[PDB]
C-alpha cells in the first residue's frame, strides 16, 4: 500500500546521533579527567 | 403571542417554523416557550454571535440549505439543551474549536454537502452524550487520529461521498469502523478514492494485516534499540 | 575506524567535520534498516564529506603545486557549502 | 423497492429518472437492476470518486445542466457497461 505516514517520530534518528556524539565526548572527557586524577 | 416571531408560524407546544419566508437573518424575539426552531431554506449566510440568545431551552434547531459559510464560536450561546442540529446542505468551509462545546445534550449534528475540506479533533469538543454524526457529501481527505476519542457514544456514522484518502491517516477510522458493522447498503458506497492502486476498495475490508507497515506505537525494545544502534 | 585508531588526539578529533557528519549519517540510516522507515533528515550532511577532497589529492601526489591546491580547497570549500 | 432511489422515480426495466430534484449530491443505493439513469437539472457541482459504484449494469447516464467543474479520475466507477454518456451543458474547463 501507500500513504505509511500518519505521523512523525524524527527524534529517534537525531536521539540516536546526539546520543553516539555526546557519549563519545563524554567517554572521552572522562577518560581525560580520570588521567588526570590518576 | 409575543413569545412567537411576527413572521413565523408556530404551533402550541414550543414548536416554530420559519421555513420559506427568504429570511435574510435570525428573526429577533427569541423565547424560551420555544422547543424546536425551524430555519431552513433561507439566505442567512453569516451567523452574529449569539444569535439565538434567550432560546436556552430549544431542543431542535435547523438550519438546511441556508447557505451557511461561517460561524462565530460563541453563536450558538444559550442552547445548553440544544439536541439536534441540521447544518448539512452548507458552504462551511472551515469551524472554529469551541463552536460546539456548550451543546453537552448535542445527539445529532449534521454537516452534509458542505465543502469541509479537514474536521479537526478540537472542532467538535467534548461531546459525550453524542450518538451519531454524518459526514456525508463532503471534502473530508482523512480524519486525525483523536477525533473519535471523545465521543464514546457514538454509534452511527455516515461518509458516503469523500475523498478518502486509504493510508494510515484513517486506521483510527478503519478501528471504529471494525467494531461497528455499518449496514451493507452503505458499505457499498464507501471506497477509496486515492491512490489509484486501492480504488474501488471498501474500507471495512482493510485489515491490520493490510496496514501491518503503518507507524506502531513506540514501543519499550525498539525504544532502547534505536539509541543504542 | 581506521581514522580514529590513527588520530593523534582523541577529543579534537571527535570535533572534526568528518567525524560530525559521520556521526550525524551512519547511526540515522541504520535505525532507519533497522525500523524499515527512511526519514530524510540531516541526511544532507554528505555533502559536507566534499570539503574532504583536496587531503585526498594530495595524498595520491596528483595535487602538487599550490596554485592548484588552493584552487581546489577554494572550490570543494564553496560547492560544499 | 430497494433498487430504487427512495427521492427519485423508477418504472419497469432499469429505467430511472432524477430530474427536477434539485439534488445536491449523487443519490446512494444504486443498484444493478437499473440499466438508465436520469441526473439532468440538478446541482451536482462536484463528483466524488466512485459515485456510480455499484450499477456496474447501467446503460444510460445523463448529467446535462447539473453545472459540473470537476470529474475525478475514478469517479464514474463500476460502469464498464455504460453507453450513453450526456456531460453537456455544463461548465467542464479541463478533464
Ligand atoms: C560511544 C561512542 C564511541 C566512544 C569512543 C571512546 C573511545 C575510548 C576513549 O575514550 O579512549 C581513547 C583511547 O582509546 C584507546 O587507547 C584504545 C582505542 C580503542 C578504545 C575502544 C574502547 C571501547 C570500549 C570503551 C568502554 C565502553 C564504552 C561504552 C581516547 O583516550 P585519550 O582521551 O586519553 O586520548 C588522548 C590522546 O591525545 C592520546 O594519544
Amino acid at each position: 500500500p501507500c500513504d505509511s505516514r500518519g505521523q512523525r517520530m524524527w527524534w529517534a534518528f537525531l536521539a540516536s546521533s546526539m546520543v553516539t556524539f555526546f557519549g563519545g565526548l563524554f567517554i572521552i572527557l572522562l577518560w581525560r579527567t580520570l588521567k588526570y586524577l590518576w | 403571542a409575543p413569545d412567537c416571531p411576527e413572521v413565523c408560524t408556530c404551533v402550541p407546544g414550543g414548536l416554530a417554523s420559519c421555513s420559506a419566508l427568504s429570511l435574510p437573518a435570525v428573526p429577533p424575539g427569541l423565547s424560551l416557550r420555544l422547543r424546536a426552531l425551524l430555519l431552513d431554506h433561507n439566505r442567512v449566510r453569516a451567523l452574529p454571535p449569539g444569535a439565538f440568545a434567550g432560546a436556552g431551552a430549544l431542543q431542535r434547531l435547523d438550519l438546511r440549505e441556508n447557505g451557511l459559510h461561517s460561524v462565530h464560536v460563541r453563536a450558538f450561546w444559550g442552547l445548553g439543551a440544544l439536541q439536534l442540529l441540521d447544518l448539512s446542505a452548507n458552504q462551511l468551509e472551515a469551524l472554529a474549536p469551541g463552536t460546539f462545546a456548550p451543546l453537552r445534550a448535542l445527539r445529532n449534528l449534521s454537516l452534509a454537502g458542505n465543502r469541509l475540506a479537514r474536521l479537526e479533533p478540537a472542532a467538535l469538543g467534548a461531546l459525550p452524550l453524542l450518538r451519531s454524526l454524518s459526514l456525508q457529501d463532503n471534502e473530508l481527505a482523512a480524519l486525525a487520529p483523536g477525533l473519535l476519542g471523545r465521543l464514546p457514544a457514538l454509534d452511527a456514522l455516515h461518509l458516503r461521498g469523500n475523498p478518502w484518502g486509504c493510508g494510515c491517516a484513517l486506521r483510527p477510522l478503519c478501528a471504529w469502523l471494525r467494531r461497528h458493522p455499518l449496514p451493507a447498503s452503505e458499505a457499498e458506497t464507501v471506497l477509496c478514492v486515492w491512490p489509484g492502486r486501492l480504488t474501488l476498495s471498501p474500507l471495512t475490508a482493510f485489515s491490520d494485516a493490510a496496514f501491518s507497515h503503518c507507524a506502531q506505537p513506540l514501543a519499550l525494545r525498539d525504544l532502547a534499540v534505536v539509541y543504542t544502534l | 575506524g581506521l581514522r580514529f585508531i590513527a588520530a593523534n588526539d582523541k577529543l579534537w578529533f571527535w570535533l572534526e567535520v568528518n567525524s560530525v557528519v559521520d556521526f550525524f549519517t551512519v547511526p540515522p540510516v541504520f535505525v532507519s534498516v533497522y525500523l524499515n522507515r527512511s526519514w530524510l533528515g540531516l541526511r544532507f550532511l554528505r555533502a559536507l564529506r566534499l570539503i574532504q577532497f583536496s587531503e585526498i589529492l594530495q595524498f595520491l601526489n596528483i595535487l602538487k603545486t599550490s596554485n592548484s591546491i588552493k584552487l581546489v580547497n577554494l572550490l570543494s570549500i564553496f560547492i560544499s557549502t
